[PDB]
Formats: structure tokens, sequence, C-alpha cells
RNA sequence: GGGGAAACUCACGAGCGCAAGACAGAGAAGGGAUUGACAGAUUGAGAGCUCUUUCUUGAUUCUUUGGGUGGUGGUGCAUGGCCGUUCUUAGUUGGUGGAGUGAUUUGUCUGGUUAAUUCCGUUAACGAACGAGACCUUAACCUGCUAACUAGUCUGCUUGUAAAUAACAGGUUGUACUUCUUAGAGGGACUAUUGUGCAAUAAGCCAAUGGAAGUUUAAGGCAAUAACAGGUCUGUGAUGCCCCUAGACGUGCUCGGCCGCACGCGCGUUACAAUGACUGGCGCAAAAAGUAUUUCCUGUCCUGGGAAGGUACGGGUAAUCUUAUUAAUACCAGUCGUGUUAGGGAUAGUUCUUUGGAAUUGUGGAUCUUGAACGAGGAAUUUCUAGUAAGUGCAAGUCAUCAGCUUGCGUUGAUUAU
């Protein structure tokens, strides 16, 4: 054993552990779609999955930036190099993941396209890979001085219950202008997937949906005395 | 292991916690190792006598019952008491009796009081924030 | 405050209008038939519909 | 060169799903063999750390609370076996979050 | 504004120190850029701060000319994010049909019904989306299930006091057990049953009975459309613009200040006593916390009249130890006897202790004194329907020390309306 260190007190340390390395990554990769992290431990290693819309740029020119990364969190926590291991693993759909598509609008305003448009290209794109529903919230000044606040919605939403937590991702970026910080929200209803075959949307469908289900007319064979 | 005689019944109010042990003989109530006429407010000794008066001494001789209670405090370790050691008879009366006499007493004593073999549901109220307790808030300036 | 709501009585009829035959006076019966044939994933819901489908029956009894 | 051997597996987690996947493979992986002896899931009270902050970011005006739980459960397995076979039953894939921790007395 | 500020915090004030003035161009520097510092003055200060005094040091760069860091400096009417509020009220949309040249309208309603634009029904509307509901967390039911030496019970041994197969207590024990205790699975409530009860017999309401539970079981979490130039540049290495840039609005150090008092206005603690105060006695909680090893909870033990000190023996990163206790109302005795009385204790003066370099402008605590207002409160006005109000203590946040605050936890338990 190392120190003997309270349950509470190691597992909140954990926690925020965790956290460090989310702002960590979310800051330093900013470039290709970060979703998530998963940080598997064991007392030889620690194990960090990145999820990510573009893993070849977690990589980068042959571990340019996975080296750098990898020592980073070396230098940072301080590691043995057996200690730390990194891996990238592919959100495998871009449309059900929000930071990712935050990130993409983060990109499409930065080259001055404009608003409508973009929101458009985007939800577009999310409900073609099968979300149920989305919007997007932008903030601050678009046409002058002063602030607007424009959304833009289609397919299914829901905000209010305990299934917001599940069905509903969100993200937030601040994109920067010349003018100013302005900011934009992603929320993308996910839709409800009832089998564990795939990583997809929600596992346990709305509360709300009742089914009844109309009965069957199939093959019948009786067991008869014969009559002679 | 030789199974004995023993019937084990609990009882409850608030916090409180009775466990009544009930075996045959000549019959004492000890409440946790001390007789009835030592229970701290006397006024509601009365409180446990009373399954007693209403059932007769009778069925009461022919057992010795032990009731040991831990809870909240005075008052609702009373009624925890009286609980257990109601609804104690009428599972003795349930192995070792007929069942008749366990629904006789069982009427018997709830024609007089529930609350002998049924706990009171009501618990503490959690506080909500702004206010010294579950419901009254901070006072207001209107005007 | 026991009024019931839309999700419910939607339910109910559907309940009724395929399965009437195997429906009976009892709740608890009707409530395991609802389980069985449906998709319910509340047991509070489960029950609500279950209660009201019954209470239909008790109505369908008397006329239409 | 038999050994008897309690093992002790103290279980950890801030989520309930993941600990009762490893429980209940532990106990199912250790029942399935023959040299097992298995002390079944022992259930801790279940640690729930509380930290209630105020909403606002300022004083503006009206008092809203945050009530922010953290649980942990701790779940304890006991084995008699030996070792070979103690690290057949930790084969397993485990969910994140957990904490598993090993202790072994000997016995004669 | 976690806004309980002794330093710090900290922005305020008085007096002093550093550069953490990068980077580029020019000049200067190795034959010297610059750092440091005894000692005497000096200073609040062993600040080499300054001055005299030289010895070190060896490009870490100095002078200008540009310019960045940095800024708890300004601007929430430049902004993000978050958060209050309308409001937890029940609201808000669109498609296709109907009506208007049109803005617009119907949908989204006379009427019942619900906590609810909840439903029923009416129906030029038909179907839908958001919000409500659903959901989720905690609390309440299981003598049935799955198990437990980090829970308890019993069984058999023993021990003590006793005439003891009495009683009450310990210590042990087991292919033992689940009532109590954890807490996983699954049950359970659906307003169930009944009702020539009210409902145009429809939604629903009502009562009685059963029930652990029938106020949406209880208490909460979440919170549509739209706003309100609400609050926040002082939470943020989220920022636009503006400002300060070397005796700086940068980063430190020392002492004050935010607690300064004629007064005005808010939360609140304590009281005006007999349903009381005081002196004894009394095996009644719950929920929280807790050591990067002596530092965190702390149990024994010892010293002191006391707050508190030892360090003598120890446990616990905790269902194992502090502890399953140590709370206070309450109860039982006894004093006191309706009077500014022991009610009530503000305010004061000595002593003692503890946290801290630092307690003076009393940090807290202890002992003697000292004992004020207050004899139930003008006009006004707050919150509140059941384990609820109210009283009563306990923890957690803050925190070295400091709760009259907050956030929670139980105990004792109502009057009056559904
Ligand atoms: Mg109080
Ligand atoms: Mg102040
Ligand atoms: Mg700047
Ligand atoms: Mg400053
Ligand atoms: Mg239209
Ligand atoms: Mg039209
Ligand atoms: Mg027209
Ligand atoms: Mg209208
Ligand atoms: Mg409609
Ligand atoms: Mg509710
Ligand atoms: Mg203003
Ligand atoms: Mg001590
Ligand atoms: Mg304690
Ligand atoms: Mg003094
Ligand atoms: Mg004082
Ligand atoms: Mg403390
Ligand atoms: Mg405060």
């Amino acid at each position: 054993t190392t120190r003997a260190i309270n349950k509470k007190k190691k597992f909140v340390a954990d926690g925020v552990f965790n956290a460090e390395l989310h702002s960590f990554f979310s800051k330093s990769l900013q470039d290709a779609g970060y979703a998530g992290i998963e940080v598997r431990r064991t007392p030889t290693k620690t194990e960090i999955r990145i999820k990510a819309t573009k893993p070849q740029q977690v990589i980068g020119v042959e571990g340019k930036k996975h080296k750098e990364l990898t020592q980073f969190l070396q230098k940072r926590f301080g590691y043995s190099d057996d200690q730390i291991q990194i891996w990238a693993e592919p959100i495998k759909f871009k449309g059900l993941c929000a930071s990712a598509q935050v990130e993409a609008m983060n990109y499409k305003l930065l080259k001055d396209v404009p608003v409508r448009l973009a929101a458009n290209y985007i939800i577009k794109s999310v409900i073609q890979d099968g979300a149920k529903g989305c919007e997007i919230i932008i903030s601050g000044k678009l046409k002058q001085q002063r602030a607007k606040t424009m959304k833009f919605k289609q397919g299914y939403m829901i905000c209010t219950g305990q299934p917001k937590n599940d069905y509903i991702d969100v993200a937030v970026r601040h994109v920067f202008f010349k003018q100013g910080i302005m900011g934009v929200k992603v929320k993308i209803m996910l839709p409800y997937e009832p089998n564990p075959a795939k990583k997809f949307g929600v596992k346990t469908p709305i509360p709300d949906n009742v089914i009844i289900h109309p009965p069957k007319q199939i093959t019948d064979d009786k067991e008869i005395r014969t009559a002679v | 292991q030789q199974k004995p005689q023993l019937v084990q019944t609990f009882g409850r109010k608030k916090n409180a916690v009775a466990v009544a042990s009930v075996r045959p003989g000549k019959g004492l109530l000890k409440v946790n190792g001390s007789p009835i006429d030592m229970i701290n407010p006397q006024i509601l000794q009365a409180k446990i006598y009373e399954p007693i008066l209403l059932l007769g001494q009778q069925k009461f001789a022919n057992l010795d019952i032990r009731i040991r209670v831990r809870g909240s405090g005075y008052t609702s370790q009373v009624y925890a008491i009286r609980q257990a050691l109601s609804k104690g008879i009428v599972a003795y009366h349930a192995k070792y009796v007929d069942e008749n006499s366990k629904r006789e007493i069982k009427e018997q004593l709830m024609q007089y009081d529930r609350s002998l073999l049924v706990a009171d549901p009501r618990r503490m109220e959690p506080k909500k924030c702004g206010g010294r307790g579950a419901r009254s808030k901070m006072q207001k300036a209107y005007r | 405050g026991r009024v019931r709501t839309k999700t419910v009585k939607r339910a109910a009829k559907s309940l009724i209008e395929h399965y009437y035959s195997k429906l009976t006076n009892d709740f608890h019966f009707n409530k395991k038939i609802l389980s069985e044939v449906a998709q319910v994933p509340s047991k509070r819901l489960r029950n609500k519909i279950a209660g009201f489908a019954t209470h239909l029956m008790k109505r369908i009894q008397k006329g239409p | 060169e038999v050994k008897k051997v309690r093992v002790r597996i103290t279980l950890t987690c801030k989520n309930l799903k993941s600990v009762e996947k490893a429980t209940s493979e532990i106990v199912s992986r250790a029942k399935k063999t023959e040299q097992v002896e298995v002390k079944g899931p022992v259930r801790m009270p279940t640690k729930t750390l509380v930290i209630t902050v105020r909403k606002s970011p300022c004083g503006e005006g009206s008092k809203t609370w945050d009530r922010f739980e953290m649980r942990i459960y701790k779940r304890i397995i006991d084995l008699t076996c030996n070792v070979p076979d103690v690290k057949t039953i930790t084969n397993f894939r485990i969910d994140p979050g957990v904490e598993i921790e090993l202790t072994m007395t000997a016995d004669q």
C-alpha cells in the first residue's frame, strides 16, 4: 500500500483527478472533436481512454500530440512510463456527440459563415445521424453592440424531468471575436436504443412510451382420437 | 442446537425500537433488565400496563417476557415497548397455542387501540433551507 | 387530485381494445396481464393504467 | 502443498450497478469452483457525501441551495481458498469506478 | 457576495521594498554589464532601504527608443457562463383544414372536472411538440427471499452477587438463526372494497371499511415560451473596449481600517418568571464529521478547586476506533415564595486558562464580585395546517482561534382550519 486514505477523501480526490484531466484534455485537445475520458486504475497502471471524433489528431504526426500528452501527464503528476497509458477511442456516431457539434459550429462561425446557415447545417447533420431532435443556442452580440439570443430547434426535444439527464446531451463553447465573447450551446436529444448491441443513444426508454401488443394467429395441430 | 420455546417481536415509534422476547413461565416484565416500575417518566407506565390490564393478568402469569429498548427519547420508547409487548403475546399464541386465540386477542387489543399492533408511520421532517424548521421560513419584508 | 392523465387513458383504452376477452374485474389480475402484454417503464404507471382499465371494465359491464 | 487461506475482498464504488456486477460475478465465479467456500456479499452502510452549495455566484437576493450527493457503496466478500483460485476468480472485466482490495489471512 | 476580516484575507488608509520592465532596434559591457553583503550611522524593522565603506560576483544583462507580462482598476447598458425574478403560477407553439383583402383568428371553448390548457365533453376543426404529468432521490410496509465477526439473536459452556435449571449482569461457543441491524432482489397502492352518498351516473368529488401507506402517500430534485437593458468584469488562464505601467492601479513587508458613533432602518439571540429559577438524582437521540503518521477525530490514566495541562497506556482513514455512547427539553426529590425576588442577567473590575509570532481596540473559556433595561409590548406587520407549529439540544460549513449566522439532525409535541 502507499498511504491509507479516507474512502470518502480518496473518492472525492479521484473525482477531482478526473475533472482535472477533463479540463486538461478539453483545453489542450481543442482541434479534434473531443468528447469524453474514461479512467481505469490498476495498481500497476492508469489507463485513460480519450473518446473523440477525430482520433487522428489526438495521435498527431506519428505521436507528436500523443507523446506530448503522455509526457505532460508524466511531468504533472509524476508517473513511471509503465504507469501511464493513453488510448484514443473513436466515437462511431459524430452526430450524437454534442461537444463535437459545438466544435463544428465554433469552427464554422470563425470563418464568418452566417448564423442561420451554419446552425441549419449542423442540425441537419445531427438529425441525419438519427438523433430525435436537436437545438442550438447562440448568445451575445450578433447584430450589434446590444446582446441578442437566438435559438434554433428542429425535431423532438425534452427539457424537464429525469429523462432530461438521460436523453439530452449538452455542450457549450465560448467563441472569440474581435468584438468579444459570443457563446454557443448544443442540445442533442439522443434516440432510444433498446439493445446493448450498439453504442447509441439511451438504453432505457422514455417513461412515457406505452405500447400495447396485439395478438397473433399461428400454426395449430390438435391431437384427436381417430374414428374408424 | 435445541430450538428454544422463544418468540421475538419488535415495536416502533419514531427512532425508538423495542425487542420483546417471550418464553413460558412465571411472569416477569423486564424492560432493559428492570421492572416497569422504574421506567423513567412515571406517568406513562400505565401506557405499558394498558394491554396487560386489557388482556387480564391471566395471560401474563403464564409467560416471562423481557423487552430491551433502545431508541430516541422517553415517550417514543414507551410506545415501542407497548407495541412489542402487545404483538409479542399475539405471536406466542400463534406458534404455541391455537390460531383462534391469536385472532381473539388481536381483535381484543385493536378494539381498544391500534397503535399496539400497528406502528406510527410518522417520522421527522427534514428541513427546507431558508427557515428555522421543516416548513416555517425566514421573515419577509414586503412594503 | 386523483384526476387521471392522457397517457394513462390512451393506454387503458388500448389495453381493453385489444384484450377485453382476457380482462378481469380484479386489478391484481389486470396489472399482470398488462405487464405481459405491454412495455410499461414504471411500476407506478402500470398500476395507474391497470386501475383505470379495471374501472372501465366495470363501466363496460354496465353498458356502452 | 495445501494452502488454506482466507481471502478478504473489499469493493468500493460510487456507482451501484458497477459494484453489484462485480460482487455478483465474484460470488457466481467462486461458487463455480469446488475448492471454494464463500461468505457472501456483506453490504456496509451506504456512505452519502453531501455538499450543500448556494446557487448564484452572487448575493442575488433569493437564497437557493444545491444538494450535491455522492454515494459510496462498500461490499465485502470472503473466500476460503488457495492463491491460484483467487487469481481465477478475479479474472473478469470490471467497470471503471470500482476499487478492489484483497487481504489474505493464513488458516491452519 | 458562503461577506463569521485581529496578521493574511484586501480592494481602504500611512510609511517603506522588489521587478517576476518579457521581446525587438540603438548604444554600453569581458580591460566589466550587473548580484550580493559584513560594520558605523539609518530605520518601525539583522529592509544592503538609503549613506560612508570596499570586497565579492562574471552576462543571469544597464541606458535610452518601442512594446509585453501583471492589474480585487472602470464599464452587467460592451459580453459569455452562471444565477435570481415574474412562477412551480399553467402556460406556449407549429402543420393540414375553416374564417378575414389584411394585421389576425379558429385549434387554445359554454360547461363540468383536476394541484395542472389535468381530463371529460362541447366542437370548423383534425391531429401533434414544449411546459404539467411521466420521471428521479429521500422517508414509511415485508416474522417471505439473498446474506453478514466491520451487525445482532439464540444454543451450549462458564464468571460474579445469590439457597440457587430464580433474577440481573459479564466472558466464551456454532457445519446455528434473521425479529431487531445493515441493504441488495422482488413484492406493495391502483383511490382498493362497499355505498338507491353528490355528481345531468362522464370525468370526478365524498364517506365508511381494510390497509404500512390513500392530502398527486410525505418531503424534495428537475423546470416550456417569453421576457426584466434584474445580479455578477471582485469566482474563473471566459472575454470586447477603457484605464494604471517603476516613488505603478504590478508583486511584497510593517502598522492601522473595514468592529470607528447623536442617530435612522433589517435579519436575530435573550428575557420580562410559579406551565418558573436554582440545588441534587435519573444507564432517552439522530445525523453528521475524522490523521500526506504525533499534525485529524479522540478513548483510558494522571495532575489542577477551575477553564485546562501532562504525556503514562491506547484505537481509528473507520459499520471495526472516538461510539453504536455524552444531547437538551421531560421526569423524581429538595430549596426559593409573587417583591426589580435567586425572575432577568446587560455593563463593569481583579485574578486563571487556551488558540495564535502577535490577542490591548476585552478571540474564546474559568473564579469571585457587579448587577441595568425589561412587569408581556403604539401605528404597523411576518411565517405557518401534522411529527407541522413551538420549545429543545446536536452536528456540518466557516475555522489556528472566533456562531447570536447558515445548512442540516433528531427530542418533546400542540391550538385552529381541510
Ligand atoms: Mg434552534
Ligand atoms: Mg463587514
Ligand atoms: Mg490585460
Ligand atoms: Mg493590488
Ligand atoms: Mg395556422
Ligand atoms: Mg391557414
Ligand atoms: Mg384566405
Ligand atoms: Mg388564447
Ligand atoms: Mg387535442
Ligand atoms: Mg411530487
Ligand atoms: Mg441597473
Ligand atoms: Mg488531553
Ligand atoms: Mg464526535
Ligand atoms: Mg483587558
Ligand atoms: Mg464576552
Ligand atoms: Mg472544529
Ligand atoms: Mg454567514
